[PDB]
This record gives C-alpha cells, sequence and structure tokens, in this order.
C-alpha cells in the first residue's frame, strides 16, 4: 500500500548520463566539422 | 501511477473497502461484544477484518 514515489535520482539518473553522451558527441564531431 | 494508486482506494471506507486495504487501520473494544461476533459467524471480509 506504499507506492507514492516519486522519481529519484536513482530511479531515473542515466537520463543525464546519455545526455551528457550526446553532447559531448556533439561538440567532438562539430570540432572536426571545421576541418 | 499516483493518481490510478489514489483512486483505486474507495474514497469512502465502506464494509468490505477495509477488509482488503492495509493502509487504514480498525479497531474496538476488546472482545467488547463486537470481537465476539467476529470470531463466530465466520464471514468472508469478517473473518478478514477479525484475523
Amino acid at each position: 500500500s506504499k507506492e507514492a514515489s516519486a522519481l529519484g535520482v536513482q530511479n531515473i539518473g542515466g537520463i543525464f548520463i546519455v545526455l551528457a553522451a550526446g553532447l559531448v558527441l556533439s561538440v567532438f564531431v562539430a570540432v572536426g566539422e571545421f576541418l | 501511477a499516483f493518481l490510478t494508486v489514489e483512486r483505486m482506494e474507495s474514497p469512502i471506507d465502506s464494509a468490505d473497502d477495509l477488509a482488503k486495504q492495509t493502509k487504514i487501520e480498525y479497531g474496538a473494544v476488546e472482545d467488547g461484544a463486537t470481537m465476539t461476533f467476529f470470531k463466530k459467524s465466520k464471514i468472508s471480509t469478517y473473518d478478514k477484518m477479525w484475523a
């Protein structure tokens, strides 16, 4: 009877890592684009 | 999920809602003619409340 729990950092944290990976991939391809 | 949890339980607990749930507590006088009726006359929900 206890399910009123929000999505905490542990409950959902991997989204931050995947968006950071997307950001670093974007900058890594952008720096090579100028070549 | 939050709305389903807060809507699944009956807003007004009735003669059957209390038996199936466990969040809300219930009780009466110790053998004050109330649980004496609960121990005998074995009704399913009433048996659950007695237990």
